[PDB]
RNA sequence: GAGCCUGGGCUCCGUGAGGGGGGAGAAGUCGUAACAAGGUAGCCGUAGGGGAACCUACGGCUCGAUC
RNA sequence: CGCUAUUAUUGGGCCUAAAGCGUCCGUAGCCGGGCCCGUAAGUCCCUGGCGAAAUCCCACGGCUCAACCGUGGGGCUUGCUGGGGAUACUGCGGGCCUUGGGACCGGGAGAGGCCGGGGGUACCCCUGGGGUAGGGGUGAAAUCCUAUAAUCCCAGGGGGACCGCCAGUGGCGAAGGCGCCCGGCUGGAACGGGUCCGACGGUGAGGGACGAAGGCCAGGGGAGCGAACCGGAUUAGAUACCCGGGUAGUCCUGGCUGUAAAGGAUGCGGGCUAGGUGUCGGGCGAGCUUCGAGCUCGCCCGGUGCCGGAGGGAAGCCGUUAAGCCCGCCGCC
């Protein structure tokens, strides 16, 4: 059955890329996935996300602008300390500076690169490049 | 129904999404509550006093214009079941069943079926001690269930 | 399916599966059961010393043909006889009945016999002392 | 823009009964037989999928 | 009996269901002079 | 509490009249079951039969050809 | 040790190359929908006390440099423990939700299963009637039946198995498998649904239930077919293929065995990635109508087939009924 929504929603981005569409709706909403989808944001990889209100539980309406090579969750969600970023990096990323890791911190949801600028770590739920 | 035979079929219910109850409704809420334990008493399960409050009544989503639902009206009042009404009718079609192998021991296709109700009886027994709405030690043994009934 | 098991805390399943599947393998298997050490009559030993019994001709396998000249062997560790090649040209004309000898493998896959002679694992490499090479060409003389 | 969000294609319906002349809200696809609560006569037999009505529609709401 | 359907291709080889019969009645005699 | 004696329980090892299969080996014989519709299409499962590859019956597959 | 992604967490495979249990139910464990409140066990940061020396990395200095030795800075010891703070994720606890799942109602579909009754042709035997020299079978023959009247035709009586055409690329069922008609008892699915409950879910080691043919036990029955066997031909030989007979068995009652090319040779659930054209069931909308539970076209849901672009693959080929991309669990190599 349904067992992770936010893996569901950046594989449909992902095939719908690689295909070429405009626009793309993710059906069961959270607030993780606003979240990723706000950092993504900030950093150039989507355009105008909204929410929408179904009485059972929202969808999220986002436009696509040709940037994406491949989203992905990452599971297990591994514990990550803020001197250990490198070894994922490699693990996950293509070149030194070329996407992003998404962190779960105590402060909030974020990049590595902010994550490592407040000296903190955490989580890792996603990679994008 | 997916749980033992795995078609994936869809027939359910459109509801639209509502905040607030419509205009168009005759009856208030004192009025519905006292149509709920008519029909209650009148020998009624909860999904046919629904059925027939939305069929000659007009009213839909007795919990829009009430703030309660038939079940939270009944145990408010006194005609609430002892145990749940799903459950029960479960128990009813295994005792029937039952009754029926004792004079077909070789249908052998129905008693599949008997296994099925069973299990299925298994698992709302497992939630049902979890949540409270049964002991946590209650058994289903058909000998008592031909009593229940 | 996706492989299995892949959950945050399923690492004793994970553990226990590659020891399950760990026993599919002849090597592990047979380092860990010492089923060499127990059917080598070397003893796991590089070299060992026996005597000459007789002196013997093998067949070589098809699509060759020639006599590979070879020696049986009394070990004097267990009492265990084996069969051991003599390399070079002339080399059985060097070598008497009740002459002590050293064996070694002869070289193979799997640390087994070789090329187009059958059944044959061990190799002579001294006489009385004195090694066969020298022996061959004749430098030296067997005491 | 597309079958997002499912909505009903159902509809409940303002009808009259002749000869009593009563006035009553009911529903398009019922499960159960629908009566008059005063006459006692039927005005909407059920089917498979929609009802037949058997009186007079006034307003479909 | 564990089997291999690689066996029953009949190609360098006799057909598996004739080997099946001979092994069954070498183990019958084996057995019956074992002494059971 | 040694050691001796006695009845016990596992393990490894060494021998045995006679019997049983397996593997290699320029080269002994009997037939030709499988590859072509391989000369009765082949194969699975079960049971009975036969110097030997094999044969027959019941149910199954096509990994089977021609009109 | 590496080579070896030939042990695979990083990082492998299971249609045809080794590999998906015969199918299902479910125990432990593993994986688990959305919102609010709290907690701070996991998780992260900061600071105190420990983790001997040697051995490891760096610089400088002393032996002609170097190896070596010394002085300092780090690391190693897979970690333990006393405190301070944070609360996104996981866990625990307490309230809400309805999308996943279960329950209920309604008009329908279907060879799903059990019990009982009534029937249909065909085949075998027997008794009467007619008629008289062959029938049968083969590639050709022979055994065999027949003058104690066969084969063939007619009137009757009795028996045991099976349900033709319609019949399908069809339907139901977990699979195995299920076809004459009528009646009774019963299992499950789909569609329609501002009906009820409110995450009750997925998979499933061990364990259990069902499970073609054949074979075994006990009691019956026995038309046709027919392993074994007995004859006749063919044949270099014939322990075979062909022909004529025939025992068990095939049927019923009650039990055991638990096996198959038990094959889609393709484990089960969920989300995404062009469709076209057929067909079955339900619903809706339009036209026709011989007004029919009827005909035609289109759309939604669910089943079952054929073709095919991107894509995938060693290729054969698969291709929204993936052998593609993602999230899980079991079994096997
Ligand atoms: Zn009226």
């Amino acid at each position: 059955t349904l067992l992770d929504p936010l893996a569901n929603a950046l594989s449909h981005i992902t095939n719908s890329e690689r295909v070429g569409k405009k626009e793309v709706y993710i059906k069961p909403a959270s607030k993780l996935i606003g979240e990723v989808l706000r950092v993504m944001l900030e950093n150039g990889y989507i355009g105008e996300f909204e929410l929408i209100d179904d009485g059972r539980a929202g969808i999220y309406r986002v436009q696509l602008i040709g940037k994406i090579n491949k989203a992905g969750a990452i599971k297990p969600r591994f514990p990550v300390k803020a001197r250990d970023y490198e070894k994922w990096e490699k693990r996950f990323l293509p070149a030194f500076e070329f996407g992003i890791l998404i962190v779960s911190t105590s402060q909030g949801v974020m990049t590595h690169k902010e994550a490592l600028e407040k000296g903190i770590g955490g989580r890792l739920i996603a990679y994008v490049y | 129904a997916r749980i033992h035979a795995r078609k994936r079929g869809k027939s359910g219910s459109k509801r639209p999404p509502r905040t607030a109850p419509p205009a168009w409704v005759e009856y208030t809420a004192e009025e519905v509550e006292a149509l709920v334990v008519k029909l209650r008493k009148e020998g009624y399960s909860t999904a046919m006093i629904g059925t027939i409050l939305r069929d000659q009544y007009g009213i839909p989503s007795v919990k829009l214009i009430t703030g309660k639902k038939i079940t939270k009206i009944l145990e408010e009042n006194g005609l609430a079941p002892e145990i749940p009404e799903d459950l029960m009718f479960l128990i009813r079609r295994a005792v029937n069943l039952r009754k029926h192998l004792e004079q077909h021991p070789k249908d052998k296709h129905s008693r599949r079926g008997l296994q099925l109700i069973e299990s299925k009886i298994r698992r709302l027994v497992k939630y049902y001690r979890r949540t409270g709405k049964l002991p946590a030690k209650w058994r289903y043994d058909p000998e008592q269930a031909k009593l229940l009934v | 399916g996706k492989k299995a098991p892949y959950g945050e805390f399923a690492g004793r399943k994970l553990k226990l599966k590659r020891k399950k599947f760990r026993w599919s393998d002849i090597r592990y298997k047979r380092r860990v059961l010492r089923l060499k050490e127990k059917s080598d009559p070397l003893e796991g030993a590089p070299q060992a010393r026996g005597i000459v019994l007789e002196k013997i001709a093998v067949e070589a396998k098809q699509p060759n043909s020639a006599m590979r000249k070879a020696v049986r062997v009394q070990l004097i560790k267990n009492g265990k006889v084996v069969t051991a090649f003599t390399p070079g040209d002339g080399a059985i004309n060097h070598i008497d009945e009740h002459d002590e000898v050293i064996i070694e493998g002869i070289g193979g896959p799997k640390g087994g016999s070789m090329g187009d002679i059958p059944g044959i694992r061990y190799k002579v490499v001294k006489v009385n002392r004195v090694s066969l090479k020298e022996l061959v060409k004749g430098r030296k003389e067997k005491p | 823009p597309k079958n997002l969000i499912p909505m009903p294609r159902s509809r409940f319906l303002r009808v009259k009964c002749i000869d009593c002349g009563n006035e009553q809200i009911v529903f398009s696809h019922p499960a159960t037989p629908v009566r008059c609560l005063v006459c006692g006569a039927t005005l909407v037999e059920p089917t498979g999928g929609k009802g037949i009505i058997k009186a007079k529609v006034l307003e479909v709401e | 009996m564990k089997r291999r359907p690689r066996k029953w291709k009949k190609k360098g080889r006799m057909r598996w269901k004739w080997i099946k019969k001979r092994i069954r009645r070498l183990k019958r005699q084996r057995r019956k002079e074992r002494g059971l």
